[PDB]
RNA sequence: CCUCGUCAUUUAAAUGGUGACGCGCAUGAAUGGAAUGACGAGAUUCCCACUGUCCCUACAUGUAGACUAGCGAACCCAUUU
RNA sequence: GAGGAGGAGAAGGGUUUCUUCUCAUAAGAAGAGUGAGCCGGGUCUAAGCGAGUGUGUAGAAGCAUGAGCGAAGGAGAAACAGGUUGAUAUUCCUGUGCCUGUGCUGUCGUACGGCAACGUGUAUUAGCUUGUCGACACGAACAUCUAGACAAAGCAGAAACACCUUUUCUGUUCAAGGGGAAAAAGACCACUGAGACGGAUCAUCUGGCGACGUGGUUUUAUAUCUGUGACCAGGCCUGAGCCUGGUUUGUUGAGGAUGGUCGUCCAUGAAAAGACAACUAUAUGGCAGCACAGUCCGUACCAACCGUAUCAGGACUCCAAGGUGAAGAGCCUCUAGUGGAUGUUUUACACAUGUAAGGGAAUUCGGCAAAAUGGAUGCGUAACUUCGGGAGAAGUAUUGGUUCAAUUGUGAACUCAUUGUGACAAGGGGAAUCUGACUGUUUAGUAAAAACAUAGCUUCAUGAAGAGAGAUGAAGUGAGUUCUGCCCGGU
RNA sequence: CCUUGUUGCUGUGAAGGCUGGCGAAAGCCAGCUGGAGGCGGCAAGCCGUAUUGAUCUGCAAAUCAUUGGCGUAAGCAGGGUA
């Protein structure tokens, strides 16, 4: 047969375009700074708003981008790095923040610029500090617990734009605007409605799959469709998670 | 009623192709071209349009007298009277706190 | 105002889309269109520019917020925790 | 149409000078055996491909 | 950089070298002018508007034509207009600083 | 499948339609099952209005067609029919 | 019949355009014709392409970086009237101008005013830095201006006259550049000190972070004047020149322009070249006259384009009068443009159409085709339903001309030989069942659907990112309501 | 994907607002204002249901007539680019 939809959309001419982008998002590199928030802006592909910051490096003014936490305003002064106060919207070394606190834009290793929590409405929880090893345990929004060194930086607050998934998209055109900038195929034609030249689920005198939909992790790429390496299937209840800090 | 032709350029009704109808001394009704409108300066702090300055397109603005492009104050065009009053006060009041923190 | 018994702001849609879905949309649609109170000047002149960004029509201040309301439930609580940390 | 490039114009100018019959004096010359100029064209029957 | 140059107005491109011997007089007044045109079309222009019409070499430009006329014929020039015709000929029209002199120059030169 | 299943209603008359019944050759639950609203150039049955669809055809108009001037082809063809 | 069979541009064509001659004619031959500092190209940058260099390959492809390139409809210094040819004209000629630079001669300059909002003064180069202009979605209502269209009066010329008529028609012009209001809509400054209350919009709204009031400051059109006279109409003569007019008011009004408001979005709606202000230094700088300069390429014509053609097909745009009517609908007219295979009254069978006694689907697989209904105003409106709808449900009545009242609600009278949305335009309606929720999409050329899509629902995999779990990908079912039992033996 | 062009006439009357009445309250009933919608009837346009009409040595190697579907928008279109 021919090449399936899933492979074609991974070729280079289909990658997302950057022409409307504001810049690369991430923290400054300097040990200490005082910054001012210049503007709060929407960026074409992203639902969380961005804040433009201004800080001096040598004598010269320089500009950066952060993801906005909820409760900043244009004109606010913010303090970055060691010796910053625990005030909403400051950036601090993680070892300085008390247990049970909520944080965003956490660095996985020092000076990486911030990864981890970046989507609207999300946060992470500080669950443990180890005074020997200088590690800290953070609980991520998937439920995963990960350990990071005390020298990493983090932003104090919750990411702006929460609640967005409460309102249903009642019409086809509303879905159109949401997926127009994403990589997923919309509208999505079902594999059982294709001919066998186009998809492993195609063909036959009734619309059916005909073979089990759970497939191996090591299966060849042009036929790896369906539920890939599923441990279980169906709507029944699972089992207890195992937890360590 | 007499009807018009496009004398020059394209028929395609873009922003650069505005026209108006005019009556000539020879008693003809003809199309004649129109230049675009101009926006003048807005304040750098608040977005308000500055008083005392003209609105024109960049080339035409540069050919006017300097008096059309400024007011005679600390920031010429640039900022409005309220924003300069705030700036003058702020710089004064900050220096006095530093004076006190130096003396005490 | 209020010429309808149940349907409220969703009357624009006629008999299309499901009943249950419309009454979820309604909560958000009523919240989006209201004016709210400014923290800086006290007036009730704050409205939404775009998702996450709220703005005052008198004094011009812009502030980060939720998608359909200026302050979300998580924020109203967490703001208090910070005030205690400062003690 | 009215807008042309320099390269297109020279092609038209050359295509217009070549489009002529055999001059009437040549037919009288002892050694000359042509009847009609087979390179003559009509705008109704052929394209130049000047584009 | 190499490009097909299909939209260009000048068909030459290359910069020219020096040579061990150089051609005697160069592009010069007597290469520039070919002949003046005298017919019922041209006659009106001499009689009404004080302008002569001439055929000129393909390599010529407005500045060169102005000089060449003042060298060969001697009257002073106000304006030069140029026209590439469908017959492959470049025509120049020259208006003189004083009218009336157009009929003097035309008759001496045997154009008219 | 047997099958134009049996009983009721619609017609003068029902291999049709609707309502009931059910050991259902071989119905059935996201290979999705069941009951409605609004909307289909979607499939099907009936009633009112309306009529050359029909009983059963008649007359009239325009344009071609027949005959005439100018212009002027093709398919096909073992051919004695 | 002004959403033209009218007048023009682009893409495409390439002399098809103008004059003369000849039939050879959608045919030839011989000549002639396209003039720019101000119109467009040559400039800037979009999405993107890429020489060389590095890495790779037997040579290539590919991948990293990147000089140069990339829009005749995006950004982009400066021109308009009137004349003239057989054929060109914001390009030629006359008149009045403007932009960017250069040089001569005169003539002045090295600062002030207002409590303030800000003003007076045509002002040099250069540089940091901070900001502005270039520089921007859709939809709705309301103002103001300009084209356009009407109606009265005046004059000049036309049409019509068996009768009647101050009936009817055509005209009444003012460019770029220069000078310039009142008005309307917003900002702001000084005094003043307001509420269970005042102000204000068609609508929202607005005030001690300063209301109403009284005086000012500033931004944004247009009318009007000048543009030194051109141009038009008419009369008298004429192989040419003279003479007379071009005057007043009201109503309406964009399918063009502009202004400040309001709404929508899990959608927030380009860059760069080139400019300008403030701050800091530095100063022979401003204005008037006169003079000089501004290269190169395109410029005719199309009813002539693509379909083997002089082909009922296809093909990007601009301007647009009067009546009827809600209406650039249909029907009728003004401006401007238009047409040929010949004669014969011409049977039958056709193809486009009209009408029909009595009966009314008996016709046929099947009411297929046709008929019937039709606009506006009022009365009156069921089951069911997600409470929005169903709904124009169904069912009924009215409608012309004239002469009055009354002022938007409409009433009343008189009149006609079949009656009045008179032509043109203009829904048939109800009761049920199967099926897909809805608008949307599809087999260019035998299938438009119950098929595909869709919102919603459920499952799966991952902490890797220029992306970071309200995330990113893979499958299945098909809106909403109500349910979704049992089986891990085989694969 | 980048830069552009193209909405005329009418019906229904959501959210928000103002008056008057009723109520001890909460909030109910009238009339007016406002103008939402992949909402209705049409125009320019885009399409292709029926007559199994005309044509089938065609006007045409897919056209024509009447009749239909949508037409304030998951609508239609030129150029540049992949
Ligand atoms: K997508
Ligand atoms: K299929
Ligand atoms: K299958
Ligand atoms: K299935
Ligand atoms: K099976
Ligand atoms: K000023
Ligand atoms: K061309
Ligand atoms: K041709
Ligand atoms: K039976
Ligand atoms: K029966
Ligand atoms: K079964
Ligand atoms: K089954
Ligand atoms: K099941
Ligand atoms: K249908
Ligand atoms: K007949
Ligand atoms: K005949
Ligand atoms: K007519
Ligand atoms: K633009
Ligand atoms: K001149
Ligand atoms: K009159
Ligand atoms: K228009
Ligand atoms: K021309
Ligand atoms: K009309
Ligand atoms: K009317
Ligand atoms: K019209
Ligand atoms: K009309
Ligand atoms: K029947
Ligand atoms: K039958
Ligand atoms: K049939
Ligand atoms: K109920
Ligand atoms: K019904
Ligand atoms: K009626
Ligand atoms: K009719
Ligand atoms: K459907
Ligand atoms: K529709
Ligand atoms: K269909
Ligand atoms: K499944
Ligand atoms: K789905
Ligand atoms: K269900
Ligand atoms: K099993
Ligand atoms: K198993
Ligand atoms: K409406
Ligand atoms: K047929
Ligand atoms: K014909
Ligand atoms: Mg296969
Ligand atoms: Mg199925
Ligand atoms: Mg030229
Ligand atoms: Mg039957
Ligand atoms: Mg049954
Ligand atoms: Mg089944
Ligand atoms: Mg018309
Ligand atoms: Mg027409
Ligand atoms: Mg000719
Ligand atoms: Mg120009
Ligand atoms: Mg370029
Ligand atoms: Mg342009
Ligand atoms: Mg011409
Ligand atoms: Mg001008
Ligand atoms: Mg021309
Ligand atoms: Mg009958
Ligand atoms: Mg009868
Ligand atoms: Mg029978
Ligand atoms: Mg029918
Ligand atoms: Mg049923
Ligand atoms: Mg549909
Ligand atoms: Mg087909
Ligand atoms: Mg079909
Ligand atoms: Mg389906
Ligand atoms: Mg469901
Ligand atoms: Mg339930
Ligand atoms: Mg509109
Ligand atoms: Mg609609
Ligand atoms: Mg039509
Ligand atoms: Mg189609
Ligand atoms: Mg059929
Ligand atoms: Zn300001
Ligand atoms: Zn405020």
């Amino acid at each position: 047969g021919k090449v399936i939809r899933t492979l074609r959309l991974q070729k280079e001419h289909w990658k997302r375009k950057h022409h409307k982008s504001k810049g690369i998002v991430g923290f400054p590199t300097l040990k200490n700074c005082e910054a001012t928030v210049e503007k709060i802006v929407h960026e074409s592909g992203r639902p969380a708003p961005l804040a433009i910051i201004n800080y001096k490096k040598e004598e010269k003014n320089t500009k950066g981008l952060l993801v906005a936490i909820e409760g900043i305003y244009e004109g606010q002064k913010i303090q970055i790095g060691e010796n910053a106060s625990l005030e909403l919207g400051n950036v601090c070394p993680i070892k300085e923040i008390p247990e049970g606190s909520l944080v965003s834009m956490v660095e996985k290793k020092p000076k990486d610029g911030g990864k981890y929590v970046k989507s609207p409405g999300c946060y992470a929880t500080i669950v443990y500090h180890n005074k020997l090893t200088n590690q800290t345990t953070i609980k991520l929004p998937s439920g995963e617990r990960v350990r990071v060194t005390g020298e990493s930086r983090a932003l104090l607050g919750i990411i702006a734009g929460g609640g967005k998934d409460d309102k249903p998209l009642l019409k086809a055109v509303n879905a159109y605007y949401k997926y127009k900038t994403k990589g997923k195929p919309w509208p999505r034609v079902r594999g059982v409605a294709m001919n066998p030249v186009d998809h492993p689920h195609g063909g036959g005198n009734h619309q059916h799959v005909g073979h089990p939909t759970t497939v191996s992790r090591n299966a060849p790429v042009n036929g790896r469709v369906g539920l890939v390496a599923a441990r279980r299937t169906g709507r029944k209840k699972g089992s207890r998670k195992i937890t360590v800090n | 009623v007499e009807r018009q032709v496009v004398r020059r350029g394209s028929t395609f009704n873009t922003r650069s192709n505005k026209r108006k109808k005019v009556r000539t001394p020879g008693n003809r009704l003809v199309f004649q071209d129109v230049k675009k409108k101009g926006k003048g300066p807005k304040c750098g702090q608040c977005g308000i349009k500055l008083a005392g300055v003209k609105e024109a397109r960049p080339a035409a603005f540069s050919r006017m007298r300097k008096s059309c492009r400024k007011v005679n104050r600390i920031l010429g065009g640039v900022q409005c009277a309220k924003c300069v009053q705030e700036k003058v006060l702020d710089a004064f009041l900050n220096a006095e706190e530093k004076r006190m923190k130096e003396l005490e | 105002s209020r010429k309808t018994k149940k349907v409220g702001i969703t009357g624009k849609y006629g008999s299309r889309y499901g009943s249950s879905l419309k009454r979820r949309a309604m909560i958000c649609m009523n919240a989006q269109s209201k004016r709210y109170c400014c923290s800086f000047c006290g007036k009730t002149t704050v409205k939404r520019e775009v998702i996450g960004i709220w703005s005052c029509r008198f004094c011009g201040k812009k502030v980060s917020g939720g998608a359909y309301v200026p302050i979300t439930n998580q924020q109203v609580e967490y703001k208090q925790v910070i005030n205690r940390m400062k003690m | 149409g009215s807008i042309k490039t320099r390269r297109i114009k020279v092609q038209l100018v050359s295509a217009l000078k070549k489009n002529r019959c055999i001059p009437q004096w040549k037919r009288a010359c002892p050694g000359f055996k042509q009847q009609y100029n087979f390179t003559k064209r009509s705008w109704k029957r052929k394209t130049l491909k000047a584009c | 950089p190499k490009l097909n140059r299909h939209k260009a107005s000048r068909l030459d491109k290359k910069i020219k070298q020096k040579k061990l011997i150089e051609k005697p007089l160069g592009f010069s007044s007597l290469d520039i002018i070919k002949y003046g045109i005298g017919h019922e079309g041209a006659a009106k222009l001499i009689e009404e508007a004080g302008t002569l019409t001439f055929v000129v070499d393909q390599r010529a430009d407005k500045i060169n034509v102005k000089k060449a006329f003042e060298e060969i014929y001697g009257e002073k020039v106000k304006k030069v207009n140029i026209n590439n015709t469908m017959k492959g000929v470049k025509k120049a029209y020259i208006r003189l600083v004083e009218l009336g002199n157009a009929a003097v120059v035309a008759t001496k030169a045997g154009i008219l």
